[PDB]
């Protein structure tokens, strides 16, 4: 049992016709002190997976090292490490989900909420959540912390059920994600203007966007 | 200070008369005429706006007053006494009825409450 | 202080017919006043014509189902591919649950299938492994809303034959699979109206001698 | 205090109340009478917190005696029980509530009927053929449910009461030092001096 | 909350952010924390929003009744009324108020009333959760008898840093200028002050 | 509960969902959360339902008497001042969280008020368990100089976000539009997107199914003549 | 310890075509101990019926209080109180004890004598009114009653059909609650006749 | 819950109710509170359902191993002590158990041991355990004799559970009866309390307080 | 359990122990024998927490019986009491201590003397002419202090014991259902079957 | 405690106050909070004195054994060893450590390890109770690639303000300069920095 010290806020994500999008801001809070302003909370694994992490940053850095070690280990005595026997999003998630549940079962959790976003070998979209309790679930849109309360309602207006996914383009999905990040900046006291966004597409691969900013803000009416 | 008049100012005379009530009725007699007529589908109340001066704006002096949305009142006698009774009648319609039953009082019961206030000014100290 | 438990809501229902059994559950997953997923499967085909659901804390639920599925696999390895009978599965699940008697799986487990005479069977478990064969059992959030209705409409409790005035009970005539499914759907429709954690979708698994079949129905999403 | 029982038979009400008074470690008395006569045909037994029991009982007694003198009339058992209930219902929301449970056994001279009322410290009143307070009912009600008849004589009521006390003496951990038994009927109130 | 008041050559200026939080949720991002209790006597509020609004309303009432009887009150008098309420009800209040005003005789004055209900007359004052992060900056950069433009820059830069580090502070920077010329309201948006 | 308030061109609109709950159980599926303080001053309440109703009716009552005393139509700032001073005095023990909106001779107004007695001003506000879902919609689509039709649309969309995403909210959308120089129009069940589907079975019993011990006529009439 | 579940019991009310029904169990207990099987929880003042669940001392106190108040109402108004008016009186009376409340769950049922319209209403312990068109439930088996009523109820039932519906709702709900049962009563209420029926049920 | 067991001329009668509750909520009316340890030994369920089920099935396994090793039926004394020694190892950990281990052997005759989760092991003639135990004791104590017939003893056990089921809110559903002989136990059926109550009321004349 | 008494007279040790076993609300048994024979001339009575009492007593019994077989010799009462004390002194600093108080009555065949040892659950041992555990001493010691003589016969010891039990039955709130009395002397251990 | 480390053109400089308190009593007014773990790898300690000394001694041991086998360790390696101890024993430690070092390949580097045991590489870092009061000042005044004299002035002015407002900080300002030229110790007394 511990308490989180340096923390990261919401991670938000959704599925679209050809893949998945995931986003998270670049802040590491120390209570109400906005201490660290250049923290990357989206961690890519290969060219098919991005793991987004909120909560305790020290535990995030530990998980980041586990994933780095996972890639090294998979390459050992594996001639098809960059082909048929490369790490899948589903492999990476199941490993993390195992670790999270084991750690909570020893009463020593990794104090995080994690979203694994990626595209499988057969082109299928992968999007699944796991947290400090080992609780897992999937949905066309997924979000952690404040994002769950404010981003999901907006993202669900675009993709409300499974049949909406093929009707949703990457432009519409990214637009919805970017708008949600603006809304979170308005209303979450532990958020920042600077964020990262990652698109994993079955055709164009992994696009990782750094140093994005919330723009087109309204205040005037004050 | 303190109100040291804790005794009745209206009392029975040897003949059984309550002087102050009789004299109050005399003040009413001097007052401007007001009337009321009940029809099958309504009631009308009316009075004269006896303007004290032509420079006075008699529209600002309301002799006919709304007590509830379905109850109105008019008077004859002392105007200021009427005005404060209207304030008390409006309030008692809420405190002793609307805040209890969630509806405005029936005419006879509001009348009863106003009557009780007037009775008490005839016996209280 | 770290709380190793959580409540993911959900409501499940098992009914044993004459030569069939159904295990149904809603597809909504929640924490507090938020929806995690509108479709997160809760009832699982575990092989050997056995269906299972462990409702309550979803992390413990997933862990138990996973360990039971594994137990079926190893039963085949160790005992010459012998079919695991529903009574044997039930006793096995008791030991899985009681193994964590002093740090329990926070779930209410129900399994369904056919016994060795081909008759419909439902077993019900408490969190620490006490179990019983039952004809009718609802579990989870809206169990208290559903069970009285089932007592009345399946077992004909408090119903007497007209004209006799309480002297002759309404006879307990056997229900078809179509009749049971009607009662399941009406149970969940009513539970959806009056319980905030019940909704989104209803998934029913039907077990006969021919195997396991699935049926899905929409529920109100508010 | 501890055990108080009541049973309404054909023509009378019988109240049985334990004799022990225990102050923690020692039994200070073994002949305590946990009852007060409210009027010639109305008896009230009581149990609860020390001091408050007798204080409440004597307060009720004084009030009913005052009514009797003012009106030159004995209130019905129903009327007395309603007065008592209101006093306890008033008490439960007071600064310091009376922690007192009572049984009221009375013979209504107008209706020519015995009546037994059970009232707890919250002001929860019920009219019963037989009643108790505390754990007394847990041991005795299964016997009363079996044997009780509305047309029982006073002697049969006393015999059923003896069976109840015997079961209490067998299975109860505490020694309540027996019971004082009193009968309320058309002729008034009397004590059974051998039980 | 980040609030401050600064005296300068021509009078006094009050400054504040506009963020009101319930935990980590921003309940209001465009709050007005600069409150008028008299024509040229204003205050900055911190602590319980309910308490500081209640106090300010009572003070405004007291100074309105004072004015009807005795004419325009001094800034010291206003601070005394604030103090009386804060000190006497210290057990039931969570209020940190800065009082700022302009007289013609006394010119610009600033009084700070912290939690306990004590009064402190200062050349400038800072308060609220965000103020902790700018004690160093404000002490190094404050000068007496600054110009209007300098004081606006001092407050804009100071609250900019308070907003940057304090999660409980943010939104727009509001300012109210109190001089002989009258009362002027100023507002500064994020795109302006974040690039300072 | 989800409640919102939105300012527009010539007035203000407020809306609310219609679900009231006891823990996880839905007590009433078509609750009325829009209350009238005066003909053209309306408010919506979240928190303790009895407190929101009681504090509305008390201030509404005193507002009516004040209107009669002063011969003037009630003002929103009067309702606001009376509400906050009442709530502050009870130090949050009266669990009323309200959005107050209305029109009066001064203009159109929109305020929020919390149980401890603090108040706010805004062009758009949301309260209740679904306030974060509602505010997400409001922050995404609100603009200056909204028309009446645009404001009604935005308000109901914000309530819908609460209905679908917040478990504490559900059923229908109620709306009230207060425009300057017009009667306030209360639109009860403005939207109805949650009608229950027909059941698979009728559960009407055969007559004589229930066992009965005794029957008797209950005398509801007064003591009779003769 | 919880005052609303010391004594146990349930009340349910339903509307039908030109009629209302209100029903209750007969149990009074001291937690696990059953004390009385004749504790009726439905009362009436003229043609207005009131069911009350919860702490039994408050049930009795409130009945006496509303008898008191409706008697004075009648003497002054020269007419019997109506269900709509009485509902407001119950709410007013409960809220006056806001910070020291009666631990009860009242239910009002009746037909307006002038309009003929069926009326039901429910309250929390502090006076908040639930005016449902269909049904109102209260007591230690309220969850069970909600489940029964939601599936069994349909609008515009005839008096004798409504009796079966409400009876089966009560009975089966009570049989899933340890602190409810020990007998039951059902009132069928029409504009100028009311029938009272005691039901036969299991006594455990 | 209400469970009882008593020794008599013809062996042992075991009688239990069928109700399980979670707070006020009646979870089940069809619970099996007699655990059939083996064809000769019975145990009763009170306290924790799982603890009783699990460890008394386990006891059956230990009894089977004993008779395989020793080529002789285990004594009720030995069987009960295996259970009491086991739960004593767990003392403090939070096991909840109140059970009667019932058997009839050559060397002992009919024997009942009350075994309990704080380590208690008591041999006795009459035991009654559960929330409704006091009600059942009353009927038992006033009617019990050693020379009861099997028929009358079975009824006494049935009637005593009924008494508890009526008064105790957390007892009811149905009554399960067993008769333990030297050649093994014999099941004597499931009896719905609802139907049983009215039947007993009419035939016996008891429960005059209740209208039927 | 509850009351355990001991008295050492001229030629024997007498132990008196209550028969009641109470599990909270009900008295489950009224014939319980709270004693174990450790050797032919040594008896131990016991009282304390449920389960642990019998477990401890039988554990001690097994150990003394083992010693007796190994050496073909009966340990002196003093030696047995020292063994028991050490076990309890060891137990008090364990993970879960034995909550058991004992009296050891033995006849030393070498010295031809009766001996009574009182040991509580902490391992506090004292040799006494008479002893008790719990509240038993509070009621009985003033009687024993008055009447006790070291040259008393067994019959006089039993009479003084009866007076002690009578005082317990009068002033103790709990019903302990009488006592089983056992005598330890040169001929071994025997039970007084009428007391 | 007020501690900081700042990278500059020629390397890195560590700074610290010298006050150690037990409640309101100053147990040591001349404490050395700048600790050597290797020749040109030093650290600033904050939190439990027992914990941070224990950690530093273990790190010094690890880097001494590293050097014997693999040659001079990098500053990143030293930070990693600190992190490993802080992260793995987070339940039993109260330690906030800033690690600063000079390589010839990497030049001046600064790593901060806050309470949780996370690592953050920064151009400069501030920590300790006194750091809260100089977030505003340091953010406004820090520039990259400053000269030695400028960096000394930046640290001297920063810690001066931290000492001024924080009661837990005080005494002398100590500094350690890490460059290619070697290791230089500096000390500044109250009469010097208080008049800044
Ligand atoms: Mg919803
Ligand atoms: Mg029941
Ligand atoms: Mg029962
Ligand atoms: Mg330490
Ligand atoms: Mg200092």
């Amino acid at each position: 049992t511990q308490q989180p010290i340096v923390t990261g806020t919401s991670v938000i994500s959704m599925k679209y016709d050809n893949g998945v999008i995931i986003a998270a801001d670049n802040l590491g809070s120390y209570g109400s002190l906005l201490r660290f302003n250049g923290v990357e909370r989206l961690i890519p694994v290969g060219d098919n997976t991005v793991v987004g992490i909120s909560g305790d940053i020290s535990d995030m850095q530990h998980i980041e090292r586990l994933l780095k070690d996972l890639v090294t280990e998979n390459a050992y005595d594996n001639p098809l490490a960059d082909a048929e026997e490369a790490l899948e999003p589903s492999y990476i998630f199941e490993y993390l989900a195992t670790v999270m549940y084991q750690r909570r079962s020893k009463m020593n959790p990794l104090w995080n909420a994690i979203i694994v976003a990626g595209v499988q070998s057969n082109g299928d979209q992968f999007l699944r959540y796991v947290n400090l309790l080992g609780v897992t679930y999937s949905s066309p849109t997924l979000a952690t912390g404040f994002g769950a309360h404010m981003a999901n309602p907006l993202l669900r207006k675009v993709v409300d059920r499974e049949s909406d996914i093929p009707k949703t383009t990457v432009q519409v999905a990214e637009e919805a994600i970017v708008n949600a990040m603006r809304v979170l900046y308005y209303r979450d006291a532990r958020s920042s203007r600077n964020f990262s966004l990652a698109i994993i597409d079955k055709n164009t691969g992994l696009t990782f966007k750094k140093n994005l900013q919330v723009e087109n803000m309204k205040w005037d009416f004050a | 200070m303190t109100d040291r008049y804790s005794f009745s100012l209206t009392t029975f005379s040897p003949s059984g008369k309550l002087g102050q009530i009789d004299y109050a009725l005399t003040a009413v007699k001097q007052g401007v005429t007001s009337l009321g007529i009940k029809a099958t589908n309504g009631v009308v109340i009316a009075t004269e706006k006896k303007s004290s001066s032509p420079l006075a704006m008699s529209e600002t002096l309301s002799k006919v007053s709304l007590l509830t949305p379905d109850i109105g009142a008019v008077y004859s006698g002392m105007g200021p006494d009427y005005r404060v009774l209207v304030d008390k009648s409006r309030k008692v319609a809420h405190t002793s009825y609307k805040r209890i039953y969630g509806e405005y009082p029936p005419t006879k019961l509001l009348v009863s409450e106003v009557a009780k206030i007037m009775q008490e000014a005839t016996q209280s100290g | 202080q770290f709380n190793p438990y959580g409540d993911n809501g959900g409501t499940i229902l098992g009914i044993a017919g004459e030569d069939f059994a159904v295990l149904a559950g809603d597809t909504r997953n929640i924490t507090d006043y938020s929806i995690n997923s509108r479709y997160e499967p809760k009832v699982f085909d575990c092989g050997d014509n056995i269906v299972m659901s462990a409702n309550g804390f979803a992390a413990d639920g997933d862990a138990l189902v996973k360990r039971f599925k594994n137990s079926v696999k190893w039963y085949h390895f160790d005992h010459n591919d012998k079919k695991l009978s529903i009574n044997s599965a039930a006793r096995n699940i008791q030991h899985l649950l009681y193994g964590k008697r002093f740090f329990p799986y926070y779930v209410h487990t129900i399994i369904a299938g056919l016994d060795e005479d081909g008759k419909g069977a439902v077993y019900s478990f408490d969190p620490v492994g006490s179990y019983e064969r039952e004809q009718c059992r609802a579990g989870g959030a809206a169990a208290s809303l559903i069970m009285p209705f089932l007592d009345n409409q399946v077992n004909f409790k408090n119903q007497y034959e007209p004209g006799t005035n309480g002297k002759v009970k309404k006879p307990l005539k056997y229900l078809s699979v179509e009749e049971v499914i009607k009662l399941v759907r009406d149970s969940f429709t009513s539970a959806t109206e009056r319980h905030i954690q019940v909704g989104d979708g209803l998934e029913i698994l039907i077990v006969t001698k021919d195997g396991v079949r699935k049926e899905f129905y929409e529920l109100k999403r508010d | 205090m501890d055990i108080i029982l009541g049973i309404r038979v054909q023509d009378s009400v019988i109240l049985a109340s334990s004799k022990a008074v225990t102050r923690g470690i020692s039994v200070l008395k073994d002949s305590d009478d946990k009852t007060r006569q409210l009027s010639p045909h109305t008896l009230m037994s009581f149990a609860g917190e020390a001091g408050d029991t007798v204080q409440f009982a004597e307060y009720i007694q004084a009030n009913i005696q005052l009514y009797s003198i003012r009106e030159d009339y004995e209130l019905s058992p129903q009327a007395v029980s309603s007065f008592v209930r209101q006093e306890l219902a008033k008490s439960i929301r007071s600064r310091r509530p009376y922690q007192v449970n009572v049984l009221i056994g009375g013979y209504d001279k107008k209706k020519n009927k015995p009546e037994l009322y059970q009232i707890d410290y919250l002001g929860t009143k019920v009219e019963l053929p037989y009643g108790a307070h505390g754990y007394s009912g847990f041991y005795t009600f299964s016997l009363l449910d079996h044997h009780y008849r509305p047309d029982m004589t006073t002697e049969e009521g006393l015999d059923l009461l003896k069976l109840c006390v015997q079961e209490l003496e067998k299975r109860m951990p505490m020694d309540f030092k027996g019971v004082i038994v009193k009968i309320v009927d058309k002729d008034g109130i009397r004590q059974v001096d051998d039980f | 909350t980040s609030i401050m008041a600064v005296t300068f050559k021509d009078g006094v200026i009050l400054g504040a952010d506009s963020r009101t939080t319930t935990g980590a949720y921003i309940a209001n991002r465009v709050t007005d924390k600069l409150t008028r209790v008299h024509d040229k006597i204003w205050c900055c509020r911190s602590g319980s929003a309910a308490d500081t609004q209640a106090i300010a309303d009572i003070v405004q009432y007291h100074l309105e009744l004072y004015t009807s009887q005795y004419g325009t009150p001094s800034t010291e008098t206003a601070a005394s009324v604030f103090k009386e309420l804060c000190y006497e009800n210290k057990d039931n209040l969570t209020a940190g108020i800065i009082v700022a005003g302009y007289d013609d005789k006394n010119k610009g004055e600033v009084y700070t009333i912290p939690l306990g209900g004590s009064v402190h007359k200062l050349p400038y004052a800072i308060a609220g959760s965000g103020s902790t992060f700018i004690y160093g900056y404000c002490d190094k950069n404050f000068r007496e008898n600054m110009s209007k433009e300098e004081t606006v820059d001092f407050i804009k830069h100071s609250l900019s840093q308070a907003i940057k580090w304090d999660g409980s502070s943010g939104g727009v920077i509001r300012m109210v200028v109190l001089t002989a010329a009258g009362v002027e309201r100023l507002i500064f948006y994020p795109d302006e002050y974040e690039q300072l | 509960t989800t409640i919102v308030g939105v300012k527009f061109n010539n007035g203000v609109v407020i809306a609310a969902d219609t679900r009231s709950t006891q823990g996880p159980i839905v007590a009433d599926k078509n609750c009325a959360k829009l209350h009238r303080i005066s003909p053209k001053i309306w408010c919506a309440g979240a928190g303790t339902a009895a407190d929101t109703e009681a504090v509305t009716q008390l201030i509404g009552s005193n507002i009516e008497l004040h209107s009669l005393y002063t011969s003037r139509e009630p003002r929103v700032v009067s309702a606001l001042q009376m509400l906050k001073q009442h709530l502050f005095k009870y130090q949050g023990h009266i669990g009323a969280y309200l959005i107050v909106a209305g029109v009066d001779p001064t203009g159109s107004h929109l305020f929020s008020i919390h149980a401890h007695g603090s108040t706010d001003v805004g062009y758009y506000l949301s309260l209740g368990s679904g306030s974060l879902a509602a505010m997400a919609v409001l922050e995404s689509h609100w603009k200056q100089d909204l028309t009446k039709e645009e404001a009604i649309k935005l308000a109901s969309d914000a309530i819908q976000a609460g209905i679908w995403n917040d478990l504490g909210s559900g059923s229908n959308v109620d709306v009230c539009v207060m425009e300057i120089g017009k009667d306030a129009e209360y639109l009860r069940n403005y939207l109805t997107p949650n009608v229950r589907e027909e059941k698979q079975k009728s559960y009407k019993f055969p007559r004589g199914t229930t066992a009965v011990l005794k029957e008797s006529i209950v005398n509801i009439c007064d003591i009779q003549e003769e | 310890s919880d005052p609303s579940s010391i004594n146990g019991g349930i009340v349910v009310a339903m509307t039908g075509k030109d009629c209302v029904a209100i029903a209750c169990d007969l149990r009074l207990g001291s937690q696990s101990l059953g004390v009385s099987n004749k504790f009726e929880k439905i009362f009436h003042y003229g043609h207005v019926f009131l069911g009350i669940t919860g702490l039994a001392t408050d049930v009795t106190t409130l009945n006496e209080m509303f008898r008191y108040k409706t008697n004075l109402y009648k003497l002054k108004e020269e007419r019997a109180i109506e269900p709509e008016t009485f509902t407001q009186l119950v709410s007013s009376s409960l809220y006056e004890r806001r910070f020291g409340p009666y631990f009860v769950g009242p239910v009002v049922a009746g037909i307006n004598s002038k309009s003929g319209k069926p009326f039901i209403a429910g309250f929390d312990l502090i006076g908040c009114i639930d005016e449902a068109k269909d049904f109102i439930v209260s007591g230690t088996a309220s969850d069970q009653l909600f489940g029964m009523c939601e599936s069994l109820y349909e609008p515009n039932l005839e008096p004798e059909d409504l009796f079966e519906t409400i009876s089966q709702a009560l009975l089966n709900a009570a049989d899933r609650d340890a602190l409810s049962g020990w007998g039951a009563v059902v009132y069928i209420i029409k504009k100028d006749e009311v029938v009272k029926r005691y039901l036969k049920m299991r006594q455990d | 819950t209400t469970t009882l067991a008593f020794r008599f001329q013809g062996g042992i009668i075991v009688a239990v109710d069928s109700r399980a509750t979670a707070g006020n909520w009646v979870a089940s009316q069809t619970v099996k509170k007699v655990i059939e340890i083996n064809p000769f030994l019975l145990g009763t369920m009170a306290g924790g359902a799982a603890d009783c089920q699990f460890w008394e099935t386990w006891l059956g396994s230990q009894c089977r191993l004993h008779e395989l090793r020793e080529k002789e039926r285990i004594s009720v004394a030995a069987a009960s002590k295996i259970l009491s020694n086991l739960v004593y190892q767990y003392k403090g950990a939070g096991l909840s158990m109140g059970t009667m281990i019932c058997g009839y052997t050559r060397k002992e005759g009919p024997t009942i041991y009350y075994v309990d989760s704080d380590g208690t092991r008591l041999k006795g003639d009459i035991f009654c355990v559960g929330s409704g135990q006091t009600f059942a004791y009353g009927v038992l104590d006033s009617n019990y004799k050693w020379d009861l017939s099997v028929e009358d003893a079975l009824y006494l056990g049935k009637r005593s559970i009924l008494a508890a089921a009526h008064r105790d809110a957390y007892s009811g559903g149905s009554v399960n009866l067993y008769h333990v002989t030297e050649d093994g136990w014999i099941y004597h059926g499931n009896h719905d309390v609802g139907e049983l109550f009215w039947k007993v009321k009419e035939e016996e004349g008891s429960f005059n307080n209740v209208i039927g």
